[PDB]
């Protein structure tokens, strides 16, 4: 396999990376090693958060205390010399739901890892994804670099562009090509999540995850500006490399919102949410790639009363998404 | 009746596609209008959908009902002709 692909495989299956991510979430690695992370436990933790969600909307200090203790028993944290924080409001529900989302992806990665061939090839094969290097001189790479440059504290450099095709996903997405308003959009995530994302695709938080834990409810989230999505890479000076997806999203009829709304179900006739931002790619410079809009205009004022800085796009059925590209980006601070 | 006719056409197009392609995939029923979506959320209509062989969305990950890949062009055509 081409060197960039080999490097891609190594970095997403990096076990030390998964551990550091967990530590960053204040998880007690000694009390719960990477190897004992389980789907069952994460599912039950989500359910506790849904109990906190319900308690909050009605609730006493002592049932808050017990739910909190139930949560931390299931997912041991290390709070050092601090009292363990109670799960007392929507803020704590969101913070824990986001961490569980990441734990879930880390568990999927480690489960994939569980001398026929190179370890690199074996792990690549576990992803059930065709990954090809996009030639830096292609029209493809040019468009994608423009999309990055134009919709950009850090400044962004594209290191590698990969064309990706997940097994089965073209067929799954195909009927939605009948659906109008298809857009090429950004989805950022932590590097420790991408083994899970390539093997299973982008997924929605489960039924037992609390709906109030997600700004627009439980769906799959995208941006039309790379700097919005770059925030979800959670990169740092100490480690200035992030990964970001380009996906074609069949948006259909957009339910347009100006504030957070914990949607359980779209209004009849709607197929996605668009969160309306203060800033938007200049609509003038949109291009169409076989019926797919690419909003690679530089950011102008949208003229919209909103609390959002950037547009967001959310769909609520997983088949509405087709991953097209994975970019390795350098964050230069 | 408008939702019924939309359903019928969905079944027939899935029949045509499977027959032409030679391999079959699950097909979402994708309502484009509020009224048709309203039909999809109706208990009666859903009961009709289940008898014809249409599967409800998978928990958590899906909202659209699906025409299972197992259904042959013949089964689909029969279901369509039945209402």
């Amino acid at each position: 396999l081409p060197k960039p692909v080999q490097d891609l495989i190594k970095m997403i299956f990096d076990v030390e990376s998964m551990k550091k991510a967990m530590v960053e979430y204040e998880i007690d690695l000694q009390k719960m090693p990477l190897g004992k992370l389980s789907k069952r436990q994460i599912q039950a933790a989500y359910s506790i958060l849904s109990e906190v969600q319900q308690a909050v909307s009605q609730s006493s200090d002592s049932q808050i205390l017990d739910l909190s203790n139930r949560f931390y028993t299931l997912i041991p944290h290390d709070f050092g010399m601090k009292k363990p924080p109670l799960l007392n409001n929507a803020d704590s529900v969101q913070a824990k739901v986001e961490m569980l989302d990441n734990l879930l992806d880390i568990e999927v990665a480690y489960s994939l890892l569980r001398s026929s061939k190179d370890p690199i090839d074996v792990n690549y094969e576990k992803l059930k994804t065709d990954i090809k290097v996009v030639d830096r001189d292609s029209e493809e790479a040019e468009i994608i670099r423009k999309y990055v440059k134009n919709t950009h504290a850090y400044d962004l450099e594209v290191i590698d562009i990969f064309k990706i095709e997940r097994e089965g996903e073209c067929q799954r997405y195909k009927p939605f090509k009948q659906l109008h308003n298809r857009r090429l959009l950004w989805h950022g995530s932590r590097t420790t999540n991408f083994a899970g994302i390539l093997s299973q695709g982008l997924r929605i938080a489960p039924p037992e995850a609390p709906v109030t834990g997600y700004m627009f409810g439980k769906g799959i989230y995208f941006a039309d500006m790379v700097s919005k999505s770059a925030n979800y890479c959670h990169t740092s000076q100490g480690d200035p490399i992030g990964l970001i997806l380009l996906g074609e999203v069949a948006l259909g009829n957009m339910y347009e919102l100006k504030h957070a709304s914990h949607i359980s179900k779209l209004p009849k006739g709607k197929h996605s949410v668009k969160g309306l931002g203060k800033t938007t790619p200049d609509p003038s410079a949109n291009i169409s790639l076989d019926g797919v809009d690419v909003p690679l205009g530089t950011g102008i004022s949208s003229g919209v009363d909103t609390s959002l800085l950037y547009n967001e796009y959310i769909v609520y059925d997983i088949a509405q998404v087709n991953l097209k590209y994975l970019l390795k980006l350098k964050f230069n601070f | 009746s408008i939702p019924l006719l939309w359903l019928q056409n969905c079944l027939i197009r899935a029949a045509d596609d499977r027959e032409e392609d030679g391999c079959s995939q699950a097909v979402p029923l994708v309502p484009l209008t509020e009224e048709n979506e309203e039909a999809m959320e109706n208990e009666q209509f859903q009961q009709l959908l289940r008898k014809l062989g249409v599967r409800p969305p998978a928990s958590g990950q899906e909202t659209f009902w699906r025409i299972p890949a197992k259904l042959s062009p013949t089964q689909l055509r029969r279901a369509a002709a039945s209402l």
